[PDB]
């Protein structure tokens, strides 16, 4: 039986389960000669080590909870769950992976918690009609999605230093109005005003009594007022099990963090709470301005949603900012729009219109490979994220977990968690590296040899350089090493040179660069493949010519990512929707469509051909999209029939076509005015005439 | 990688005083000494009245680290009336920066206040002070009667400092203009010779400033950071400078000349809130005499290994070249949270190699958030992106974080040991810490032994002890050392010799030394610095023809050297350290004689052979190129031999076949020296005779020049043998062709137009587009997908304009996307016109011609051309058969005519397309 | 057409008395 655990581990128990997650080992004297030790569990079992004698661990991936996804989001039986399982177990052979899978579902009536951040800088004056009657305007918009809603609000101006603040007449640190004659208020980092209640009226009259204050540059740091909203959720009152809604409204642009320096505020942000019993941040004055990247972190942790309501001088701004805070929506603020009431509502919809998975202490050890199956069993490939969902559906993902080699440690623990959300699924990972074989020994000293000999897993193993099989495996003798063994095949080499056979076991560790092993020296541990002169692409460890890729790499040469970032497009969808995403690269397959997402195509049809199929799916109850049961998600536009149909010389695309029935149906769609895209649909299409 | 760790001059100063927040040295033109410039901006001072006024201290680097305040100004804050303060020196941050020319030491408080003489206020104009050892001035350009965030009552300025090399200083403050920000530039001598202490807006002559622009650039922060360089033709250092903020948070970098203040240079952030700008940096990294720009974006978001943003932080380096281009590469930061770009301090030449070195620091990275910095060499190359060393904080957070590296300065060599220093400050601690530079030595090691095919027959030297009469051999080995600076004339070193290196695993080593009896000796051989190639001599011997294991393992002997350190600069003992990329070691190869015939000497007969197996490669791709390589030895053995596969210009290697098993797994490698790359294989130590080797090696080819027309290998054994030792040359060719998969597509929008259509009616002289009909828009785009590009080729376009006297789709304009020109036969838009079935294919109609002229399309460029035509409504309303179907088709064609390679086999490419817009009726 | 720098609002509205030359009125009676 030559295969690969007969070769690579024969030495011992622990390096034969190294081998391979095929190998077996037989602990027992049964036989203890002329016979192989590390074959597999069915060639170890016509040769009889059939009893306990057989060493042979098998990974798994129990399920220790599993409670069943929730309906609703009223606790009234139990409690909320989105998440099953909730803990696996998972146990792991060297070089070994065991695939799982886990069910998401964003419930209805989820309680939903809304803290507001208001600037209430001296820019702001002509904009606090917002803040007029807030709660109401919450209420009477958020009610058709939750019941159970709560709501509080802060306010912020900017740091209380110079050459932020007016210090320079006495009476401007009372009324930093001095100039202009008028009368405001003293400015103040971040003030908490009121925590999260159930109550709009103690809400509405709290809100009116805001007014502004002054400063002297234009940008106001409300990431100070971000932060300490984010990490004082017991000032804050965030509630376990509810969607967490930060808002975040504005007139002009923003410090950032570094900015302080010219304040002499060297001091980074630590991201701990620092608000106190004044409601004040304590250390505005101290603490620069927090970065993206902390904050983005604390708002993962404390599943924090961030929504910009900002103005259209603005928008475009906060539009790229969103982009480097992954999950953040933006919305204009102004009358002079569809929607400014729906506003918060509006981005709570594109909130919960994905979901995305993210790890928390993974093993290093670890990698994690992900199908996904977003919609009626389309499992797609290297996804941990499924978009257009609306609040209510249930997606489904398939997880692989592989560890390369194995660590020996204790049992670790690592979070499969959706973004934003309370419920997780942990994984209790044990390492299953070694055999019950080297307690079960006698001691190391005093066996088999004249002095000092250790042995007694399976073997003897009898000193230094010489390891006789029995004992003393010694020099120049031609003994038992005739080139029978030491030899694959006898028509060839001895123990692959690079080495000479001495007795039976060959040690043919000539000191190349790197390290050499195998019984009849076969192995490399370098030489692997290079793509660059890097070995393994520098992503890969080199074992016997094989490149074991590190986590988040794949391929022969370990140099093809798992990534799907670069592979998005700007509207969401993976390439465009027009090709596959490999090793990080879109591959458009589409008749004349590229580019790096396919966004290009100029010789695809125009879009009134796949615009008709949704016309026919959601008024005709007809067409394709009926058939395989897409309508629902891919046709997310809402359609109108409006009755002899509207036209204005303001960017309308008017589409036709003719059905099964000979009937020409007429439609134009409206292009995002607001981002919505409103199609319009003639009644009475034409039909002919008896 | 010279920097001593161990032994570093550690200075220290009040606590909470931030000192070590801004460096540099002071090297006096009247002294032989050195000092060490540091400032403490939150140092408290026997000034009357002024809470932290902060102080700059200059430190003895003799020994016992003194460090003294510098007095710069004893008094406190002047008056504008009987009690009401000009101005307010209580927490000014003064020694936030610090500047050394050679006798100048400019000081500057960017957070000083001031009531303006108009109303009572405080205003950050923030000031300086610029000492020559015995005279003491103030400079404060931005305390001029211009006094508001309007001007510059919050200009900040001294919130960064430089100087020219010819004593013109640099000065920079970011609130200028409603932190627009602002640099101003004057001369030393102005600064001096026009000080009135009771002036308090003093003009300057010869004043180089900037001056406020729109309010779009407002809060900018131009002049948070400065440095100096020269990147025009004349010798005067130009104005470098960060703009952070500027640019919607991209942040930029001003480049501005040093005679007038002139717009120079832009660079332009990548990413938006990362802080692009922080810091710069001018020096010449690639030894081309061209000032070369660092900026530092510290809060830089990169892509991880699972494709999530990790604050890391990135330096961007820019590369001056004789025009004005700038070659430009990026170097990300290691790890989170670490501000990688906050201080970039050039070195010099660190290790003397004839290159500028440049370090870079993350103050907040490290273990427990120490702080690092990395040192990066220059080459010719450009930076070399690895660092070569690591500087670790020692010292841990007491309430801020230690910050060390937040400043940095090199470039001076306070030992005058040859090699420049480096200062690095950590003012969260209080301290600062002086790295000396250790001197490099490059040492070159030789290792000849007699004869290398030893005879164990041949026993001509005899046997101490017991007079045997073995077979010995001689074993030489030379050594000479090297290096620039101060240096000991005379280095010892330990050499250690090993014979039969791959045995001592537990196998039998076959070779000892003579009189030692062992296969191991050591001797402490001591050289003086130069050439002088100083060597030794010792004998070994062979063991008896019966006695150890074998003959055709040969016999490796090894030599290491290891030097002991001490020998040092007496100076703490600033120990030297050998150059970073040298082998400590060196081995040679013994043989036994065996298998060599009577004439007692191996002559072997060695052959190589190669086929194409793909005889032609396309230019534009990447194309994998597997050569199939015979190595035959008929002779007799070959002692080392290896394969010599020399690869040209253009391609690499990739690696040997092993899917494969009538091919072979050589190891094989690829190397670079001597001014020519090639791949060795190891054919096997000996090459038995009539071993016949053959394998595969898989390459990736790349055209190195368009006119190229072949790739060619040259394919050579050699061997360590005395005669007959190498095979004949052999010269593979493999051809270069032109592949270009060129296809036209085409498609119209919409495709068909349904009759009758809504609110139309015939009008008299039409004049819009609603009185003619609706947009039919045709499409057509001529893409190359192939590997190879072309440089011309036609386009051809057929069009139906009518059909018996009747239009049929009024062409109103079209245009063009990419490298294009058309033409067509007859005048578009003659009307001059605002904003069965029946085929009419061109060949029944009258045809409107349009011609096309594509340039250069590359392997995946486009030229696309879009025509917008109106349905002449007039004509399918008519006897023109009203209630009749029509396919209004026009086709387009294109012929490749010429290619950018020539020497080439090109054949023509031709293909057309053909777009149909179905005008029916859906209802009677 | 016109406006402010720094934490800049347009005054009030009551327009053709008020404000200079302003280019827009409306809502909560600000000027341009
Ligand atoms: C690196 O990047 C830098 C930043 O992007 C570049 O600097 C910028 O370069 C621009 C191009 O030179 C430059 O724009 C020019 O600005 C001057 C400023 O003079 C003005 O004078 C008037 C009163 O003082 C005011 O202009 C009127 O118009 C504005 C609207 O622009 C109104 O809002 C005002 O009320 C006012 O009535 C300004 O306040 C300003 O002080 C202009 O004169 C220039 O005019 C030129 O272009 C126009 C076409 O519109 C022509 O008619 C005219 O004859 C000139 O050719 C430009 O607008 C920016 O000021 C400058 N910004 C900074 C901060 O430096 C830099 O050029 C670039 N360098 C390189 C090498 O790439
Ligand atoms: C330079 O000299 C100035 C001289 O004034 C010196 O400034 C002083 O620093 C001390 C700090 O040691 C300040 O003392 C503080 O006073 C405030 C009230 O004014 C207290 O609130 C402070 O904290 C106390 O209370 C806290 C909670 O209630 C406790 O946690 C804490 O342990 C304290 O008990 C603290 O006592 C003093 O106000 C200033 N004076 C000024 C600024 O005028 C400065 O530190 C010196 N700097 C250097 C670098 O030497
Ligand atoms: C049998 O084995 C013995 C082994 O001892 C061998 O005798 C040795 O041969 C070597 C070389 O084959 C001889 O040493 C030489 O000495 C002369 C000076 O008299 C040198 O010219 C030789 O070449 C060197 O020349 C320069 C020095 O002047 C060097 O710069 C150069 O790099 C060369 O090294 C060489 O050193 C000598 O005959 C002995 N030496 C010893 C130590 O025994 C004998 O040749 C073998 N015979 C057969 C038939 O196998
Ligand atoms: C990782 O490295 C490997 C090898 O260097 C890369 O594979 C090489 O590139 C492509 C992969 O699909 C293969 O295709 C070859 O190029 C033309 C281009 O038109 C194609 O039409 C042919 O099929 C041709 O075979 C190429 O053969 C392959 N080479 C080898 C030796 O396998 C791989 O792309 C690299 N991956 C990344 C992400 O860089
Ligand atoms: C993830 O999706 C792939 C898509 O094919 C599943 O299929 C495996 O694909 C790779 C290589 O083709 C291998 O793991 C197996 O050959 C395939 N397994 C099959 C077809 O059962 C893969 O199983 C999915 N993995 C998880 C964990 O869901
Ligand atoms: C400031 O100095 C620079 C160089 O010393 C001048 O740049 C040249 O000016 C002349 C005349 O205006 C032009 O013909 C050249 O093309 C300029 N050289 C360039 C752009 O590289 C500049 O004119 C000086 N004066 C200013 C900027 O007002
Ligand atoms: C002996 O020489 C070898 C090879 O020159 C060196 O050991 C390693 O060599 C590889 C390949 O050049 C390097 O990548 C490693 O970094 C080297 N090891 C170390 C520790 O640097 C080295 O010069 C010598 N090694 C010993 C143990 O004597
Ligand atoms: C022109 O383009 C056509 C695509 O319409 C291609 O024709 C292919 O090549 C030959 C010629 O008929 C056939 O073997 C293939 O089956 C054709 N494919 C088709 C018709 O789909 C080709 O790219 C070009 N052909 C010529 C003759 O120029
Ligand atoms: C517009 O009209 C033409 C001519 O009738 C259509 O061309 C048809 O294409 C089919 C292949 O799909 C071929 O059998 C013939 O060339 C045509 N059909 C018949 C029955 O003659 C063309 O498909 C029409 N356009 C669209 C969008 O359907
Ligand atoms: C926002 O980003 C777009 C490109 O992504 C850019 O064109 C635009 O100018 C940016 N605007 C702001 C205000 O950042
Ligand atoms: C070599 O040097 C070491 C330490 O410097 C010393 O112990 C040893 O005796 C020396 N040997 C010779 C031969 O000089
Ligand atoms: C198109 O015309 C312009 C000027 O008439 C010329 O510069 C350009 O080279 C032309 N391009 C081609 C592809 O003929
Ligand atoms: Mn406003
Ligand atoms: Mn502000
Ligand atoms: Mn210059
Ligand atoms: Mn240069
Ligand atoms: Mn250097
Ligand atoms: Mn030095
Ligand atoms: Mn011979
Ligand atoms: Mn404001």
């Amino acid at each position: 039986g030559p295969n690969i655990c007969t070769t690579r581990g024969v030495s011992s128990c622990q390096q034969c389960l190294a081998v391979s997650p095929m190998c077996a080992w037989c602990s027992d004297e049964a036989l203890p000669l002329g016979s192989p030790r590390c074959d597999l569990k069915e060639n170890l079992l016509k040769d009889n080590c059939a009893p306990e004698s057989i060493e042979f661990p098998v990974s798994e991936a129990r399920v220790l909870e599993d409670r069943p996804l929730s309906d609703k989001g009223s606790g009234d039986s139990s409690q909320v769950t989105q998440v099953s399982p909730q803990r696996i177990a998972l146990r792991l052979r060297p070089d070994d992976s065991k695939n799982f899978s886990i069910q998401v579902r964003q419930v209805e009536d989820y309680p939903v918690d809304i803290y507001y951040l208001m600037d209430l800088s001296y820019s702001m004056k002509d904009d606090l009609w917002s803040i007029q009657n807030l709660g109401t305007k919450l209420a009477t918009q958020m009610r058709k999605l939750t019941s159970n809603l709560r709501i509080g609000f802060g306010a912020f101006v900017d740091k209380p230093v110079s050459p932020y603040m007016y210090i320079s007449p006495p009476e401007a640190l009372e009324n930093p109005c001095y100039d202009m004659k008028t009368t405001c208020l003293p400015m103040f980092g971040y003030k908490h005003v009121l925590t999260l209640t159930d109550q709009v009226t103690r809400f509405n009259e709290e809100v009116k009594k805001q007014s502004v204050s002054r400063n002297r540059d234009a940008p106001e740091g409300g990431f100070d007022a971000i932060m300490q909203a984010t990490v004082c959720d017991e000032k804050i009152g965030w509630r376990n099990d509810a969607s967490h809604l930060l808002v975040f409204t504005t007139d002009a642009k923003t410090h950032i963090a570094l900015d302080g320096r010219l304040a002499g505020i060297v001091q980074p942000n630590d991201g701990q709470c620092h608000v106190g019993s004044d409601n004040h941040y304590s250390a505005s004055t101290t603490m620069d301005y927090p970065s993206l990247g902390l904050m983005t972190e604390k708002l993962s942790q404390k599943n924090i949603n961030l929504i910009f309501a900002v103005t259209e001088n603005v928008v475009n701004l906060y539009q790229n900012y969103s982009e480097l805070i992954p999950g953040t929506t933006v919305g204009v603020l102004s009358m002079d729009s569809s929607n400014v009431l729906q506003l918060i509502v509006d981005a709570y919809g594109k909130i919960r219109s994905k979901v995305e998975l993210e790890v928390r202490d993974l093993p290093e050890e670890l990698s994690l490979s992900f199908n996904a199956t977003c919609l009626n069993n389309e499992v797609i490939p290297g996804l941990k994220s499924c978009m257009g969902l609306k609040i209510g559906d249930t997606v489904s993902f398939s997880i692989e977990a592989k560890v390369r080699g194995c660590p020996q440690e204790k049992e670790k623990s690592f979070t499969i968690k959706p973004v934003g959300f309370k419920d997780s699924l942990i994984v209790q990972v044990t390492f299953d590296c070694d055999c019950a074989c080297q307690a079960q020994a006698e001691p190391n000293s005093h066996r088999c040899n004249n002095g000092n000999g250790t042995f007694e897993c399976g073997v003897c193993r009898c000193g230094p350089g010489w390891l006789g099989s029995q004992c003393e495996c010694s020099e120049e003798d031609y003994r038992p090493s005739q080139q029978d063994e030491c030899s694959p095949r006898e028509g060839q080499p001895v123990c692959s040179q690079r080495g000479e056979c001495l007795c039976g076991q060959c040690v043919c560790h000539s000191s190349d660069f790197g390290k050499i092993t195998g019984k009849y020296c076969e192995c490399d541990d370098f030489s692997c493949v290079r793509y660059k002169g890097e070995m393994c692409s520098g992503h890969g460890q080199c074992s016997c010519g094989d490149c074991l890729c590190d986590s988040d790499w794949t391929g022969y040469y370990c140099n093809c990512t798992t990534r799907t970032d670069t592979c998005m497009s700007s509207n969401g969808l993976l390439c465009s929707g027009r090709g596959k995403c490999e090793c990080g690269s879109c591959v458009c397959i589409q008749p004349g469509s590229y580019g790096d997402t396919c966004e290009k195509c100029p010789t695809c049809p125009d879009a009134c051909t796949f615009k008709k199929e949704c016309v026919e799916c959601k008024k005709f109850d007809r067409g394709a999209l009926h058939d395989e049961n897409t309508c629902n998600r891919y046709c997310r536009d809402e359609i109108e029939s409006v009755k002899e149909l509207k036209d204005t010389g303001k960017d309308a695309v008017n589409c036709t076509y003719k059905n099964e029935d000979d009937c020409v149906v007429r439609f134009q769609y409206y292009e995002d005015s607001s981002g919505k895209s409103i199609l319009y649909v003639v009644e009475e299409p034409e039909c002919p005439k008896g | 990688f010279n920097l001593d760790v161990d032994s570093p001059a550690e200075y220290s100063g009040p606590e909470g005083s931030y000192f070590g927040f801004a460096v540099d040295f002071f090297v006096p033109s009247a002294s032989s000494r050195m000092f060490l410039l540091v400032g403490a901006p939150k140092a408290n001072t026997t000034q009357p009245g002024i809470v932290e006024g902060g102080q700059v201290l200059k430190c003895d680097w003799s020994s016992t680290r003194r460090c003294q305040p510098i007095e710069f100004d004893a008094t406190g804050n002047r008056d504008y009336a009987k009690d009401d303060p000009l101005e307010f020196k209580s927490h000014q941050w003064f020694g936030a920066s610090v500047r050394s020319k050679q006798d100048k030491i400019l000081a500057c408080a960017p957070l000083y206040h001031w009531r303006t003489e108009m109303k009572q206020e405080r205003e950050p104009v923030g000031t300086c002070f610029l000492q020559d050892g015995t005279k003491t001035v103030e400079y404060a350009p931005c305390r001029s009667q211009d006094i508001d965030a309007d001007g510059q009552g919050f200009c900040q300025g001294g919130f960064s400092i430089d100087f020219t090399k010819a004593d013109r200083v640099l000065l920079g403050g970011p609130g200028s203009f409603y932190w627009q920000g602002q640099l101003i530039s004057d001369q030393v001598a102005e600064i001096v010779s026009k000080y009135d202490p009771n002036v308090y807006s003093i003009k300057y002559n010869n004043q180089l400033a900037t001056r406020t622009a729109q309010a779009i650039f407002d809060d900018s922060y131009l002049g948070y950071s400065v440095a100096v360089g020269d990147f025009n033709g004349d010798g005067i250092d130009d104005f470098v400078s960060g703009v952070p903020r500027a640019a919607r948070t991209l942040g930029m970098v001003y480049i501005y000349d040093g005679k007038n203040m002139s717009s120079l240079y832009n660079f332009t952030g990548e990413q938006m809130a990362a802080y692009f700008g922080f810091s710069v940096a001018a020096t010449d990294i690639n030894g081309d005499d061209y000032a070369d720009v660092f900026i530092g974006a510290p809060l830089f978001m990169d892509r991880g290994s699972d494709g999530k943003l990790q604050e890391v932080g990135q330096v961007s380096v820019s590369l001056q070249r004789a025009s004005g281009d700038f070659q430009t590469t990026k170097l990300n930061g290691f790890e989170v949270f670490a501000r990688f770009g906050s201080a970039i301090a050039p070195l010099g030449d660190l290790d003397q190699d004839g290159f500028n070195d440049i370090a870079i620091a993350a103050p907040y990275g490290g273990e427990d958030k120490k702080g690092i910095v990395y040192i990066f060499n220059g080459r010719s190359t450009g930076l070399n992106a690895v660092p070569s060393q690591i500087l670790e904080g020692q010292w841990a957070a007491r309430s801020m974080p230690p910050s060390f590296g937040y400043s940095m300065k090199g470039a001076t060599d306070i030992d005058k040991n040859g090699y420049p220093d480096l200062i690095v400050g950590a003012f969260g601690v209080d301290r600062a810490i002086l790295y000396r530079a250790r001197p490099v030595i490059t040492v070159n090691a030789g290792l000849e032994v007699y004869p290398s095919i030893l005879n164990q027959d041949n026993k001509t030297c005899s046997l101490p002890g017991t007079a045997l009469k073995v077979s010995c051999f001689n074993v030489r080995f030379c050594l000479k050392a090297d290096g620039k600076g101060v240096l000991p004339r005379k280095l010892n070193f330990q050499v250690e010799l090993l014979l039969d290196k791959l045995k001592q695993k537990g196998a039998i080593r076959r070779a000892l030394f003579l009189y030692s009896r062992s296969p191991s000796h050591s001797k402490n051989m001591t050289i003086s610095r130069g050439g002088l190639m100083q060597c030794e001599e010792l004998i070994a011997y062979l063991r008896d023809e019966s006695e150890f294991r074998d003959k055709l393992t040969p016999i490796t002997i090894f030599m290491e050297y290891r030097l002991d350190y001490r020998t040092a600069a007496d100076t703490t003992g600033l120990q030297p350290i050998l150059n970073q990329f040298t082998p400590a070691n060196i081995s040679r190869q013994a043989h036994i004689l065996l298998d060599c015939g009577e004439d007692n000497v191996c002559k072997p007969k060695l052959e190589v052979s190669v086929d194409s197996d793909q005889k032609k490669i396309y230019i534009g791709d990447d194309n994998p190129l597997t050569l199939i390589v015979k190595a035959q030895n008929q002779g007799e053995g070959a002692y080392e031999a290896e394969l010599i596969v020399s690869i040209p210009l253009q391609a690499d290697f990739i690696g040997v076949v092993r899917n494969n098993e009538a091919l072979a797994r050589l190891s094989c490698a690829f190397k670079t020296e001597n001014q020519t790359r090639q791949v060795v294989c190891d054919l096997g130590n000996p090459m038995k005779a009539g071993t016949q080797l053959l394998a595969g090696l898989r390459f990736s080819v790349h055209q190195q020049s368009e006119m190229d027309t072949s790739v060619k290998f040259d394919l050579q054994i050699q061997s360590s043998n005395l005669f007959d030792k190498v095979s004949p040359v052999v010269s593979h060719k493999v051809d270069l062709a032109v592949l270009a998969a060129v296809e036209i597509r085409g498609v119209s929008s919409p495709d068909h137009v349904f009759l009758p259509i809504p609110n139309w009616e015939h009008k008299e002289n039409p004049e819009t587009e609603e009185d003619v009909g609706p947009v039919v828009q045709h499409i057509y785009e001529l893409r190359n997908n192939g590997p190879s590009s072309f440089s011309k080729a036609m386009l051809h376009l057929q069009w139906p304009y009518k059909y018996n006297n009747n239009t049929l789709l009024y062409i109103l304009h079209y245009d063009i996307d990419g490298p294009m020109n058309c033409t067509s036969d007859m005048e578009i838009n003659p009307l001059r016109i605002k904003i069965d079935i029946h085929t009419l294919g061109c060949g029944v109609a009258q045809c409107l011609k349009i011609v096309c002229q594509v340039g250069r399309l590359d392997r995946g460029k486009s030229a696309i051309l879009y025509v917008k035509s109106l349905l002449w409504t007039e004509t399918f309303m008519n006897k023109e058969n009203q209630n009749h179907s029509y396919s209004l088709k026009s086709s387009a064609s294109f012929n490749v005519i010429e290619f950018p390679y020539k020497n080439l086999p090109i054949e023509d490419i031709t293909n057309s397309t053909l777009v149909t817009t179905n005008v029916t009726w859906g209802i009677q | 057409c016109p406006q402010g720098r720094g934490d800049w609002a347009p005054t009030s509205c009551k327009q053709d008395s008020d404000c200079l030359a302003g280019c827009v009125c409306g809502p909560n009676g600000f000027c341009g």
